[PDB]
Order: structure tokens, then C-alpha cells, then sequence
């Protein structure tokens, strides 16, 4: 989603390790510019694609019907 | 004759009466399968063969269909795919959530097909159901709630084993798989449900509970309960035998196997020998080492000599052993080598592979037409033999018959009677059988050793080269195809026979000897009365109930899964095993041990490699390294006309087979005798 | 002093055919006169036709028969059972 | 709560098991029923990843809060099934709880 | 659209096969198997004795550009006399892209290096010299980098098992720290996971 | 330029095993015959190089299996007979073969089942 | 647990155990099963 | 047969390269028993330089003599730009090590090798 | 509980003793043997029967989920009871 939200590159024009050191630090500060907006727009939903055959599924579902524990025994030998 | 198809674009040449899933196979794209089996009939229930077939709309199940001229088939296609998903839902509805128990957890046919072609999750928030369990046996484990209803058990029982007693008891979900009372299910095929139930609900209750598959590391070996040459997989686990499994060969035991071969892993743990035990002064064994043993054994070889050593062979020993004690005993100018059996050898004996051996290969028992047995209850000893018998009857129309008591079969037949002059009457031609025989073409008569074994053997089987000759002048045929037939039981006794032994005790009973080699013969035909007092006998064996307690020495070898020895069927088939594990303690290999002893005794052989030893199999006999390929041979008329010169005759009293209950079927070598399930077998039976 | 008798042969092949035809012709002359001796016939396939015998105290003999006839097959075994 | 275990050899800790660390080795109880005789781990291999306590579908395997068991000896370490039942026997007082609130998540 | 699956786009499926197409027909000679990925991605098959001609190309021509290697790899299949692959992950800037050249090779078939124009090989090269035992020409310095310096074989072949031959430990009757043969406590599992039903009749291989 | 050298391909030497891990290592070239209990037959289409086994004993400590050969677990894959063939006398093992073991085709005339003259007639549905 | 106390259960271990870690109620490895493998018992008696 | 060459074309040219190796190793030796307190004989360590030369003795291809001497003269810049320490070149004498018995006697009463 | 062999070894709950003979035995030397004392075995003899009338019976394991899947058990071979294989308790029917 880095397309999304704002965050600016630094550059330096010498090329020292002076530039370098005050790159990371102006990346270590954007990256905050980041997860402010991050938190802002965090929306609800899922985590795990619902592809069972990918990801392990809930464990209520994999207890109480049986495709799914097939396919947790699967994904997990 | 042949007939078209196009599938997804490619093109097929096929046969009439053809299914649309031997198609797809022949083109790669494997179908799914529930109640599908090469190796039995057919029905429809599954419901997960289903297909899509261009220009028709209706889809079909290609386990039944035959395909038509010009069809288009469409195997990954929209409605294919929406039948399997609802159909795996539908099955998946009630299978309970065993998965972990169940014994079957990483072999799960239905495991796959649901993680594959199936779907992700069940939209059934209803409740199940559940059946009770079922007594069967001591051997197969029955859970009951978990039978997919596919029928396989059903029909290879009504098929192969003609039990019937198994069936469906019901209507509806209601249904259930399994006899309506409490009877048991024993028989010596019993066992292969187990491999042919793709679920866990018929179970092996020894392997229960032990392990799982994706931990082992599956060699390739054979059996040596019989003289057959079941190919087999050999299961490991951290170094020890867990199970076994049979092994695909379209000719010899085609995907089935012996309840005796596949639950005698056990008796490679009880009882064995681990050791060098020589006797001490007072007479008790002792433990020492190989030093001690060899030692002692070569100091006293080098002073015996002549034909006051012999050697004897039992089951179970290996080419190997067989042609280094073959090598030993000449280098020291002996040749009483012989096996615990008996095989009646005047006349010609042992000179020609076309006698003791299956000349004709187990295979053609489904293109012949007449079948003819002699004293023997094949059911017992050597049972997929019966079974290639019991295919063929029911197929191509044939017809058998037997000499001997009248024995419990799965089929019908013609009962001749308990006397051998039966075989020259026939000879003569005094007797329907003999104008059924004429008639018929490409007729065949099988003889078991089990009646060599008798005492009046050669002049039967001499009776029975007569009526060969009367036979072959009948009808016409040629040595292109063959009548005789000889089916031994022990594996040892054809590599024995073709690297020239004694086939017999006469030897011994004759010359009483000084020094008594024997190797794995757990049989007992000889003991310290029928010899001096002051003989000296060495046991070279893995087992001990009945040779070692009357022992001076004993050495130990090695089982039939860690000696990557040859081994021969009753068709001159060649067989080597893998070495699938490393055996206990001390033990060694049989030709190692002996190299040894030939090294320290001053007798030095060139054999320091198994590789080697092979190069000498290929001198001695050369169709001893030519590793599944049969070795046809024709002199057998030669044969028979030699032995014509013999006038010996048979006595009068009937035969039989020992082997009538099935208890007789285990407890036969050392290995059933010591597994503590065979006995729950026999206890169960009686 | 002969312990021993055993021959090797390659059916359906040419270097096997004079001693395919000895043995259609007079083996059982051979095992009807002396029967208490081994003699084995072993057929292979893709092999040289030849004859090893082997004497009393383990030392033997390998002789050849390739492209050879009935005659040469009687007259070799005699000069070997000598 | 009835005292009894709840593995019941389903081997997903060694097939998952990055490390190959668990030794397993199953057999039946006389009482009929499946359970183990050699369940062994390498506390030098285990990672502490996680993915035990993922596959277990019975929570029978926990990896717990304890991280004060360094010791002196290279012997301390190859846990085996007593040892990991007496564990459970003393921390259960803990682990229920952790789990009460923990399971929801997953 | 599904929320599960990546879209299958047209432009760059587009645009690499035209690319494919025009470096075909620029090198008609040092190139064979152009393909173009279901993923967006371009390779590149290539003889040997073409490799410093396609980098030099596609290093120095406007169009192309292709400046950074990122990574230089080997592979291993043995079912094939030229059974290592060689392969250079490259990108370029301007045109915000990346391409895959592979070409074969066999121990006992050595090739040319590129370091004259990419000097990120003169280590990639080093590597795969120690590791599975593919030679370079014109290569300064070429010696054992990741193992020891007393090492010997070639281990991310698929024959060098992953244990290795020999193990390490001190002993004090001579001090030193010796490489004696491997002898386990516990032995590596293996565990059989592929599972026969064909889940992909799409790459299915007919006898 | 190029070479005339008919002589058959050893880089034992390159390799870096020794003589007796070399030499004494049977090697064995086969097709891993289906698993029974399933009925599936993606497995039966490689070529597979397997090694003969090895001791293979109990630790005295806790009774782990421990090995003194490293190339027990090495399983390697080959698409044809060969080419397999050709790796293995490369690097100069000593191979063995178990050749191929393919099913029969079979014509099951499912009518059969219920037939009349026949044998074949079950007595189950 | 004044305010939310665990749950009563017993084969829960009473008297805790502080760190073992060379005392004489260290823990110790072993094996937890029987021998697979079985042997001859041979007899006590000159045949 | 007909196949690409390496650095070059017979076996005479390997073996002139060869020898030049063989002079380097030679030459060197003493620098190393020297710079690293060693223990062994100059004599013991051009005995193992001409043996592990006699090692390779059934070789035919000049493509594997020249990767050998390749290696070679990789190791030799190694021992000689010091990086290769006591332990790095001791581990050629296989110091704790039993012989391996050939005595197919010996064998037998120790393991299982055959 | 426990019991006690010859030598005076804990036996565990699975029959493991270390004989008389044995020299794998010094490890426990000035030390101790660790054993768990509650059996699972007759820790579940102890539970009681549970007794119902529906003759299918849905197990889980305690909790709602925290326990074994749910299984379904039948009951009508009145002989005997019928156990769960997760948890080891036993069903009877009215
Ligand atoms: S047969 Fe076994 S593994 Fe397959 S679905 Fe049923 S319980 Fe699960
Ligand atoms: S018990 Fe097994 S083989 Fe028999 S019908 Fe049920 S699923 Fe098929
Ligand atoms: S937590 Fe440790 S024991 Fe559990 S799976 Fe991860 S590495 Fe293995
Ligand atoms: S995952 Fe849990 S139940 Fe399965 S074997 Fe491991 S500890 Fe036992
Ligand atoms: S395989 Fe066709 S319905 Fe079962
Ligand atoms: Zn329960």
C-alpha cells in the first residue's frame, strides 16, 4: 500500500558518510510522517487470506468442522 | 478395431469396452477415485469419477461409461469441477474429526482429494452420526463411523477370497459395512482390506498406535515366508521395522500379499540372537566373542576333513551362504550339502531347471484351460497362486481339479479321489477327466513338493511324467507352452537345487559325521540320537527353539530384511533384497561370517566383497544374477524318458497335505512361531 | 578323481547349437550309465557356452564350446572325465 | 481437569518442528486407549518459534512464560515426558489463564 | 473484482514480450528461450560464449540500461549434461524495470566473466567457484570466501549432503582443534511429504 | 581448438568424498513404487538415486538413532534412466538398477457383472 | 488471585520447587520405553 | 570426443604446470614449518605433498588436472599470504585417527563395512 | 502411585526399570530420578460413568472449544460403555 500514504526520500549532493548518517536520520523521521497515518486509516477486517488451503484457519473452525481440520493437518505436515 | 477419442484437443487410440478413466490414464491426467480398483469389479457409488462430455450435456462417471467414437471429454472443466466440490461436502458431512487417531492420517486418499480438488470449509453447522464398532478379528482393527460406503471390502471379499459373509445391512445414512453377528473374519488374505480401504476405519492393530508414514524411510525387499516373491516395502523408523507393504507386480503377487508375510515383522524382535554361544564345560552356553568362536571352529575344521562334515540348509538362508558353504566344503573335499527337505531325486533329480520349477510362469495360469493339482492345499502354501486360480476360474471359463482329501475351497471342482494309481489310470485313459483333458487344449498339473516330501515320491511323480507324455501325444501342443508344474513352499530349496546339493538326509543317515554345519534350520529333522555322542555341530541361525538348544557353537546371522541377499521363486524368477536396516549387537552377514572362518582356518577363498561373490554366481549358475528375467527351458521330454527307465511304484495308503485348519498356516518357521500376534490368530480361530 | 559336472549354455543362439544337440542326443546315455554324479545343465541367456567341472578337493576346470558340433562335444567331455 | 494427558501422538510438533528437535515415539495403553511413551525435545535446538503450540489442536503443548531454567549442564536440557508433565503439573496455574484470554486472538 | 487474487495486467505482458522480440532480433546469435513470465517477469537464454556481448548490450544501449545487477546465482540440475544454470538479476532505473538472463554450464565447462563491465562479480564469482564449482576466466582473485580455508568439495551442489563429511573438536592429547569423521547423536529425518495427487493439470509432463 | 578424447567422464577427485565413501556406497537407481493405501500415481513418474543403508544404532543416552554415514538421507531426483545413469558412473559410484514396473490394461465390461453363462455374476449390489 | 484466584484443581504441585540446577534433586535425562528388542533366555541344563 | 578445452590442450602442457606447482610446494614448505611453530619434519611434509600428488595419478582428462592445479595454487596463496593456520594444515594427517583396518578380518570384528 | 523395583527405581508410568545389569544407571548417582506420581491411567478409572438418554452423544472435551474436537459417540450396545478417544471419559445410555 506504499502508494497510498505520503513519505518524502532524502538525498544528499557530496556523498560522505555525513550525508549518509543525516539520510537515516531524516528516514527515521518520515517514517513516524508514516505511521501516523498508518494508525489514522488502519481499517477493520481480516488478517489471513480465507484460503484455506494457504493459511491455517480459526481454531473454533478447525475443532468443530472437518475440511478445515483436513486442511490443518495438511498445511502442517 | 480400434477407436478414437479427443481429449481437450488430443487424440486417443483406445479398444471397445474401454472406459473413459483407462483413457485419461493412458494420456496422464489421473481421475479421482473412490470405488475404483483395477483389480476388482465395478460400481457407482462414490460419485467423484465424474466428467464433463463436449456436445452432450449431461455429465457421466467414467468408471462405468464406455467411451464413444468421437467424444470430446473435458476433465478440468466448470461442471467437473462443481460435482467433486459438492460431492466431497457431501462425504465430508459425517467422516468424524479422527484425522489425528485415525492410523491412515498422512495416506488419506480422501485427505488429499479434499486438500486438492475439493473445497475450504463445510457449510454443514448441523449435527452427525456415528455407528457401533465391530469385533472382526484380532488382526483388523474396525472403526465403523467413518466407512464412506465404497464397497471395495465387499467386493474383493465375494471376489477373491469367496468369503461371503461380509455385506451391507441397511437403507439411508442408516447404512453399515459389516457381518449382522459377531463372527471373525480370518483368512490368508485377510490383511489387504487394510491397503485397500483408503480410510482408517479398517485398521492394522499392530501397526496401530505406533507411527506414521511420512517418518519412515520405505526400502524395497521380498518375503521368504513362501517361495512366491512377493515384492515388498519395508517400512523403517529411526532405525527398526514398523510395517509392511506390498508391492506392485503385475505377475507374481499383483498388489497383494500374505496375512502371514505382512504381520511376521514381529517375530524379527522375539527370540534372537545376538552372540556368539558356545558350550562351556559343564555344557551350558556361554557368550564369547568371534575370536573365541572362529578360533575354536577353524582348530578343529583343520583337523576334520573327508565326509565326516556336512552341511544342512533350512528356509530362510541366502544364496550367498548356500555357495560359500558349497566352496568351503570342496576346498576341504566334501560334499554332503543338503537342505531340510526332501525331493525325491532318482532318475535325473536336480540337472535340469525345466524340472523343480514352475515351467510354465504364474502368469499363463490365466490363459490356460484345464488345471490339474496334485496333493496340495496351495491355499495354505503359496495362497496368490490360488488367487491368480481363482481370477482365472472366474473369468475365462475354466476348470480345475485336485487329487487329495476333499480340502475347504473358496470354489468348486472336481474331486478325484486319495490315491496316486488315479495318475495311471489317467496314464491309461480309463476316467472322463482323461477325454475332458484330450478335448481341451493347453491343460496343466501342478505337484507341491509338500507330497515329495513323502516317502514314495519319486515313483508319483514318475506315474506323473507317464501320464505327461499320455497327455502331450493327446492333444497338441508344444514346448512353447508346458503341462508339468512342481511348486515348492521353502525359498532357499531352488537356489539349493541349482547350485547342486543333496536334496534329502540320506547322506547323513548314511555316513554319520564328525562335524555338522547347518544354517537356519529351524526344523528339527535331525538331533544328537541319530549321531555320535562325540559330534560337534555349529548353528549358524537368527532364531532359536529347536537347533541351538542342541548346539555345541552358534553363531548368528541375519533376518530377510538386513542381508541384501538373492532369493528364488518356484519359476526361476531372481529376487535380491535391499538391506533396509542394520542388524542387532554382534551379528554379522552369512558370507562374511564364513569368509572369515575360511581366512582363519587357512583356506583362503577370493571372496572379500558381496560383489565378487556375485561375479561367482555368475560362474556357478549364471541365471542366478539375471535379476527378474526367467530362463525358459525344454529338455523335460529328455527328462521324462530317462525317467521312464525307473520301475519304482507307490504305495497304497491315501495323502494329504498338513495343512488342512488354518491354524496349520502359521506357525510354520521360526518367525510365526515367535510373534506373540500368531498366537492370538490361532487362539482366536480355536 | 572327478567330484562334479556342470555345463552353461544360451539357448536359441548359435555358439549354443552343437551342445543343445548333444544334449537332445546322448546326455541320457551319459545319466542312464554313471546317475550317481551330479551333472547340471544350466541354460542362460547372452553367455558363452562353456563347461566347468570340479574335481575332489575343490580345484576345477572351465572349458569352452563355442561354435563347435556333437562331436566336439563327446570327445571334450570324455577327455574331461578322464 | 480429569488428570488425563492430552497428546495423543499426532506428530504435527515433529512434522512442523523447524528444528527437527521432538523425538517422538507412540504405542497403545493397556487401558485401550492412544497416548505416548517417548515424547523428547532439544531445548539447544528449539528455536521457541511457536509453531507446536500452533499445530497442537488439543492445546496440549504450551510454551510457557518460564524463561529462568539456564542451568550448568548439557543434560538439564534434553527435556523428556516427564519432566515437560511435571512442568505442566506446575505452572497450569498459569497457563489456563494466559490461554482464557490468548485463544480469542487466534 | 475477488478480494484474493493479484490482478493479471496487459501492459507489461505487453511491453517485455516486445522487448523479448527486439533483443531476439538484435542477437539472433547468442540467444535462444526468450520467455516471458506469468508474473511479469522477462528471461533470458543464453550460450556461454555470448554472455559479455548481451551485458555489454544491455548495460550500454539507450533502450535498455539495464545498469545494476543485483544479484548474480547459480542453480543446480543434474537430469542434463549442462546441468548448473547461471543467472544474473539486472535493473534499470530510466525505464523502472528488471530482467532475468540465465545460461547453462557443466563442471568441466568454465566460463566468461563479466567484471571488465559489472565488478559486483568479482565476488559472486568467488562464491560460486567455492560453492558448487563453476569456473571463470579472467578473474584476478578467485579463492575459497564463505568455507574454510582448508575446505574441500563443493556443497550447495545436490550431491553434498547437509551434514557434510566431517565435523570439529578439541583434544587436548595434542591441543589443536581437528576435523575428524562425522559420527551424529541424532540422525537427520527425512521426512516424505510430496503427495502423489496432481493439484496442477496444467504443468503436467504425458509419458 | 576442440578435443578428440574418447575416454568416459571421473571428477571423483573434484568431488572431495573419500575412497571409502566413495567406493563402498552401492547406489541404487529405481522408481518409488505407489504407496498402497493411497491410489495415486504422481510419484511413479521420476527416476530416483538412492544410496544402500548403513549402520544405524541407539543412543545409550536417551535412545535417539544416530548414523555414521552422512548420505543415507540423500535422495536425488532424475526425469530419465539416462541420465541418471550417466551422473552416478560420473561420479564413479556403482549403480544397480531395478527397472521399470508399469500396470497391465484391462477391459472391464462392467455388464459383465450381471450376466447370465457367466461366472463372473456377483451376487452383491 | 485475592481478586481472582486460579482455578481449584488438584495433581497440581503444591509445595513449589525453586531452581534445581546442581542440587541432588536435579533432573537428569533417560529413556521413557521398554527394549524393542527381545532375546534368547537359553536353557540351564547340559542337553 | 569432441568437447571444449580449459587453459589448455594435453596432458604434457598439465604436466609442465603441474611441475611448476610441485617446485612451489617444495620451495615453500619450510617458510610454513617455520612461520607456524610446527612440530613435523620438512622431509614428513614434502612425503605428504608427493603423495597427495600420487593420489591423482589415474587421470587421463587435462581438464581435471588443470581444476586441480587450480585448486592447488588456490591453497598455496592461502598458506603462503598466511591465513591457514597449525590447525588448517594439520588437518591433512588425519592425527586422530585410527588407521582404517583393510584387514577384512579386522573389519569383521568391528563393524559392519564390508 | 508409584512403585518400586528390586534395586529401588522408580518405575514410571510406562514400565521403564533399568535392571540390574545395566550401566546406564550411574547418571542417577548422587542423584535423582524425575517421575511424575499421578497416573493418568487411574486418574480416569476415578471419573465417573456419564450416564444420558439421546443415544448419540456430542464430546468436546470440557470447555466449549480448549478441548478435543467434537466427536460423536453412539451408545446403544448396551454390554458396555462408550469412550472418547481424546479425553479418555466414558458415556452410558438410559
Ligand atoms: S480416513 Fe482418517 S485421515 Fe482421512 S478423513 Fe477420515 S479420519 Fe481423516
Ligand atoms: S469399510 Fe472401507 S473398503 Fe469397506 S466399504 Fe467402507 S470405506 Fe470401502
Ligand atoms: S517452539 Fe520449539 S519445539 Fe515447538 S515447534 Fe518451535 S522449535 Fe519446535
Ligand atoms: S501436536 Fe500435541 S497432540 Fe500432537 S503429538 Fe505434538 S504434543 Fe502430542
Ligand atoms: S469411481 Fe466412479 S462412482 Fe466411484
Ligand atoms: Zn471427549
Amino acid at each position: 500500500v506504499y502508494d497510498q500514504v505520503e513519505f518524502d526520500v532524502p538525498i544528499g549532493s557530496r556523498g560522505d558518510c555525513y550525508d549518509r548518517y543525516l539520510c537515516r536520520v531524516e528516514e527515521m523521521r518520515q517514517s513516524l510522517r508514516i505511521i501516523e497515518q498508518c494508525l489514522n486509516k488502519m481499517p477493520p477486517g481480516e488478517i489471513k487470506v480465507d484460503d484455506a488451503k494457504v493459511s491455517p484457519p480459526k481454531r473454533a473452525e478447525m475443532k468443530t468442522s472437518m475440511e478445515s481440520l483436513i486442511h490443518h493437518f495438511k498445511l502442517y505436515t | 478395431n480400434l477407436i478414437e477419442v479427443f481429449v481437450d484437443g488430443q487424440s486417443v487410440m483406445v479398444e471397445p469396452g474401454t472406459t473413459v478413466l483407462q483413457a485419461c490414464e493412458k494420456v496422464g491426467m489421473q481421475i479421482p477415485r473412490f470405488c475404483y480398483h483395477e483389480r476388482l469389479s465395478v460400481a457407482g457409488n462414490c460419485r467423484m469419477c465424474l466428467v464433463e462430455i463436449e456436445k452432450a450435456p449431461k455429465v457421466v462417471a467414467a468408471c462405468a461409461m464406455p467411451v464413444m467414437k468421437g467424444w470430446n471429454i473435458l476433465t478440468n472443466s466448470e461442471k467437473s469441477k462443481k460435482a467433486r466440490e459438492g460431492v466431497m461436502e457431501f462425504l465430508l458431512a459425517n467422516h468424524p474429526l479422527d484425522c489425528p487417531i485415525c492410523d491412515q492420517g498422512g495416506e488419506c486418499d480422501l485427505q488429499d482429494q479434499s486438500m486438492m480438488f475439493g473445497s475450504d470449509r463445510s457449510r454443514f453447522l448441523e449435527g452427525k452420526r456415528a455407528v457401533e464398532d465391530k469385533n472382526i478379528g484380532p488382526l483388523v482393527k474396525t472403526i465403523m463411523t467413518r466407512c464412506i460406503q465404497c464397497t471395495r471390502c465387499i467386493r474383493f471379499a465375494s471376489e477373491i477370497a469367496g468369503v461371503d459373509d461380509l455385506g451391507t445391512t441397511g437403507r439411508g445414512n442408516d447404512m453399515q459395512v459389516g457381518t449382522y453377528i459377531e463372527k471373525m473374519f480370518m483368512s490368508e488374505l485377510s490383511g489387504n482390506v487394510i491397503d485397500i480401504c483408503p480410510v482408517g476405519a479398517l485398521t492394522s492393530k499392530p501397526y496401530a498406535f505406533t507411527a506414521r508414514p511420512w517418518e519412515t524411510r520405505k526400502t524395497e525387499s521380498i518375503d521368504v515366508m513362501d517361495a512366491v516373491g512377493s515384492n515388498i516395502v519395508v517400512s523403517t523408523r529411526t532405525g527398526e521395522v514398523m510395517r509392511i507393504l506390498p508391492r506392485m507386480h503385475e505377475d507374481i503377487n499383483e498388489e497383494w500379499i500374505s496375512d502371514k508375510t505382512r504381520f511376521a515383522y514381529d517375530g524379527l524382535k522375539r527370540q534372537r540372537l545376538t552372540e556368539p554361544m558356545v558350550r562351556n564345560e559343564k555344557g551350558l552356553l556361554t557368550y564369547t566373542s568371534w575370536e573365541d568362536a572362529l578360533s575354536r571352529v577353524a582348530g578343529m575344521l583343520q583337523n576334520f576333513e573327508g565326509n565326516a562334515v556336512a552341511a544342512i540348509a533350512g528356509g530362510l538362508v541366502d544364496a550367498e551362504a548356500l555357495v560359500a558353504l558349497k566352496d568351503l566344503l570342496n576346498k576341504v573335499d566334501s560334499d554332503n550339502l543338503c537342505t531340510e527337505e526332501i525331493f525325491p531325486t532318482e532318475g535325473a533329480g536336480t540337472d535340469l531347471r525345466s524340472n523343480y520349477l514352475l515351467n510354465t510362469t504364474i502368469a499363463g495360469v490365466e490363459e490356460a484351460d484345464v488345471v490339474l493339482l496334485v496333493g496340495t492345499n496351495p491355499r495354505f502354501e503359496a495362497p496368490l497362486f490360488n488367487a491368480r486360480i481363482r481370477k482365472s476360474w472366474l473369468h475365462n471359463d475354466l476348470k480345475v481339479a485336485l487329487i487329495g482329501s476333499p480340502v475347504d475351497l473358496t470354489y468348486r471342482y472336481d474331486h478325484l479321489g486319495d490315491s496316486p494309481k488315479i495318475l495311471q489310470d489317467i496314464a491309461s485313459g480309463r476316467h472322463s477327466f482323461c477325454e475332458v483333458l484330450k478335448d481341451a487344449k493347453k491343460p496343466m498339473v501342478v505337484l507341491g513338493s509338500s507330497a515329495l516330501q513323502r516317502d514314495d515320491g519319486a515313483a508319483i511323480l514318475v506315474a506323473v511324467s507317464n501320464m505327461v507324455q499320455k497327455i502331450r501325444v493327446t492333444t497338441g501342443v508344444a514346448a512353447e507352452w508346458k503341462v508339468m508344474n512342481i511348486l515348492h513352499r521353502i525359498a532357499s530349496q531352488v537356489a539349493a537345487l541349482d547350485l547342486g546339493y543333496k536334496p534329502g538326509v540320506e547322506a547323513i543317515r548314511k555316513n554319520p559325521p564328525k562335524m555338522l554345519f547347518l544354517l537356519g534350520a529351524d526344523g528339527g529333522c535331525i538331533t544328537r540320537q541319530d549321531l555320535p555322542k562325540d559330534c560337534f555341530i555349529v548353528y549358524q541361525g537368527h532364531h532359536g527353539d529347536v537347533g541351538a538348544p542342541m548346539a555345541d557353537v552358534i553363531l548368528p546371522g541375519a533376518a530377510y530384511t538386513e542381508k541384501s541377499a538373492t532369493y528364488v521363486n518356484t519359476e526361476g524368477r531372481a529376487q535380491q533384497t535391499k538391506v533396509a536396516v542394520t542388524p542387532p549387537g554382534l551379528a554379522r552377514e552369512d558370507w562374511k561370517i564364513i569368509r572369515a572362518l575360511s581366512e582363519i582356518a587357512g583356506i583362503t577363498l577370493p571372496y572379500d566383497t558381496l560383489d565378487q561373490v556375485r561375479n561367482r554366481l555368475e560362474e556357478v549358475s549364471p541365471n542366478l544374477v539375471r535379476y527378474d528375467d526367467i530362463e525358459e527351458t525344454n529338455y523335460f521330454q529328455q527328462a521324462s524318458e530317462l525317467a521312464k527307465l525307473v520301475n519304482q511304484e507307490v504305495l497304497a495308503d491315501p495323502l494329504v497335505p498338513p495343512q488342512l485348519t488354518i491354524k496349520d498356516f502359521y506357525m510354520t518357521d521360526s518367525i510365526s512361531r515367535a510373534s506373540q500376534t500368531m498366537a492370538k490368530c490361532v487362539k482366536a480361530v480355536t | 578323481g572327478l567330484r562334479e559336472i556342470r555345463v552353461h549354455l544360451c539357448q536359441r543362439s548359435p555358439g549354443s547349437q552343437g551342445v543343445r544337440d548333444f544334449i537332445v542326443q546322448r546326455y541320457v546315455e551319459l545319466k542312464k550309465a554313471h546317475p550317481n554324479l551330479p551333472i547340471l545343465i544350466r541354460e542362460c541367456s547372452e553367455v558363452q557356452p562353456k563347461l566347468w567341472a570340479r574335481y575332489a578337493f575343490g580345484q576345477e576346470k572351465t572349458v569352452s564350446l563355442n561354435n563347435l558340433s556333437a562331436d566336439e562335444v563327446t570327445r571334450a567331455m570324455q577327455n574331461v572325465l578322464s | 481437569p480429569s488428570g488425563e494427558e492430552r497428546c495423543i501422538a499426532c506428530k504435527l510438533c515433529e512434522a512442523i518442528c523447524p528444528a527437527q528437535a521432538i523425538t517422538i515415539e507412540a504405542e497403545p495403553r493397556a487401558d485401550g486407549s492412544r497416548r505416548t511413551t517417548r515424547y523428547d525435545i532439544d531445548m539447544t535446538k528449539c528455536i521457541y518459534c511457536g509453531f507446536c503450540q500452533e499445530a497442537c489442536p488439543v492445546d496440549a503443548i504450551v510454551e510457557g512464560p518460564n524463561f529462568e531454567f539456564s542451568t550448568e549442564t548439557h543434560e538439564e536440557l534434553l527435556y523428556n515426558k516427564e519432566k515437560l508433565l511435571n512442568n505442566g503439573d506446575k505452572w497450569e496455574a498459569e497457563i489456563a489463564a494466559n490461554i482464557q484470554a490468548d485463544y480469542l486472538y487466534r | 473484482k475477488r478480494p484474493t487474487v493479484r490482478p493479471r495486467s496487459d501492459v507489461t505482458h505487453k511491453q517485455l514480450s516486445a522487448f523479448g522480440e527486439y533483443v531476439a532480433e538484435i542477437l539472433p546469435k547468442y540467444v535462444q528461450q526468450v520467455q516471458v513470465s506469468c508474473l511479469d517477469e522477462l528471461e533470458i537464454c543464453i550460450h556461454p560464449d555470448g554472455v559479455i556481448p548481451t551485458l555489454t548490450f544491455l548495460r550500454d544501449h539507450t533502450n535498455a540500461q539495464f545498469k545494476s545487477l543485483a544479484d548474480l546465482t547459480a542453480v543446480d540440475v543434474p537430469t542434463r549434461q549442462n546441468r548448473f544454470e547461471i543467472v544474473y538479476n539486472l535493473l534499470s532505473l530510466r525505464f523502472n524495470s528488471r530482467i532475468r538472463v540465465k545460461t547453462y554450464a557443466d563442471e568441466l565447462t568454465p566460463i566468461d566473466s563479466i567484471v571488465s563491465v559489472h565488478i559486483a562479480a568479482n565476488w559472486y564469482e568467488r562464491e560460486v567457484w567455492d560453492m558448487f564449482g563453476v569456473f571463470f576466466f579472467n578473474h584476478p582473485d578467485l579463492r575459497r570466501i564463505l568455507t574454510d580455508y582448508g575446505f574441500e568439495g563443493h556443497p550447495f551442489r545436490k550431491d553434498f549432503p547437509l551434514t557434510g563429511y566431517v565435523e570439529l573438536r578439541y583434544d587436548d592429547e595434542v591441543k589443536r582443534v581437528v576435523a575428524e569423521p562425522v559420527e551424529l547423536a541424532q540422525e537427520f529425518r527425512k521426512f516424505d511429504l510430496n503427495s502423489p495427487w496432481e493439484a496442477f493439470p496444467a504443468y503436467r509432463q504425458p509419458p | 581448438q576442440l578435443i578428440t578424447v574418447d575416454e568416459k567422464l571421473d571428477i571423483t577427485t573434484l568431488t572431495g568424498v573419500p575412497e571409502e565413501h566413495i567406493k563402498t556406497r552401492k547406489v541404487r537407481i529405481f522408481v518409488p513404487a505407489r504407496n498402497n493405501m493411497q491410489s495415486g500415481v504422481n510419484n511413479t513418474k521420476k527416476w530416483k538415486m538412492e544410496f544402500d543403508t548403513r549402520e544405524r544404532w541407539e543412543n545409550p543416552l536417551m535412545g535417539w538413532a544416530s548414523t555414521a554415514d552422512p548420505l543415507s538421507n540423500m535422495v536425488l531426483t532424475f526425469s530419465a534412466k539416462e541420465d541418471a545413469i550417466a551422473f552416478a558412473e560420473k561420479n564413479g559410484w556403482s549403480y544397480d538398477v531395478e527397472e521399470k514396473k508399469v500396470p497391465k490394461p484391462k477391459s472391464k465390461s462392467y455388464g459383465a457383472n450381471f450376466s447370465w453363462n457367466k461366472r463372473t455374476r456377483v451376487s452383491t449390489k | 488471585p485475592t481478586t481472582n484466584p486460579p482455578t481449584a484443581r488438584k495433581f497440581i504441585w503444591t509445595n513449589h520447587k525453586f531452581n534445581v540446577s546442581a542440587t541432588p534433586e536435579q533432573y537428569v535425562p533417560y529413556s521413557t520405553t521398554r527394549k524393542k528388542i527381545h532375546e534368547w533366555v537359553p536353557p540351564s541344563t547340559p542337553y | 570426443t569432441s568437447v571444449k578445452p580449459i587453459f589448455s590442450r594435453d596432458l604434457n602442457e598439465a604436466k609442465r604446470r603441474v611441475r611448476e606447482l610441485y617446485r612451489a610446494w617444495y620451495r615453500e614448505v619450510p617458510n610454513t614449518v617455520h612461520l607456524m611453530q610446527l612440530d613435523i619434519t620438512v622431509k614428513q611434509g614434502r612425503d605428504k605433498v608427493r603423495e597427495m600428488f600420487m593420489k591423482n595419478a589415474h587421470v587421463t582428462d587435462p581438464r581435471v588436472v588443470d581444476l586441480l592445479v587450480i585448486k592447488g595454487k588456490m591453497e598455496l596463496q592461502e598458506t603462503i599470504k598466511v591465513w591457514k593456520q597449525r590447525t588448517h594444515v594439520m588437518r591433512f594427517f588425519h592425527e586422530t585417527e585410527t588407521p582404517r583396518p583393510k584387514d577384512f578380518l579386522s573389519k569383521f570384528y568391528m563393524g559392519h563395512d564390508p | 502411585g508409584v512403585q518400586v523395583s528390586p534395586s529401588g527405581e522408580k518405575i514410571t508410568h510406562t514400565g521403564q526399570v533399568y535392571d540390574e545389569k545395566d550401566y546406564r544407571r550411574v547418571r542417577f548417582v548422587d542423584r535423582q530420578k524425575e517421575v511424575n506420581e499421578n497416573f493418568a491411567i487411574d486418574l480416569i478409572a476415578q471419573q465417573p460413568v456419564n450416564e444420558v438418554e439421546h443415544r448419540i452423544i456430542a464430546c468436546d472435551g470440557g470447555g466449549g472449544a480448549l478441548g478435543h474436537p467434537k466427536v460423536y459417540i453412539n451408545l446403544d450396545k448396551e454390554t458396555k460403555t462408550g469412550t472418547c478417544g481424546y479425553c479418555g471419559l466414558q458415556f452410558k445410555q438410559h
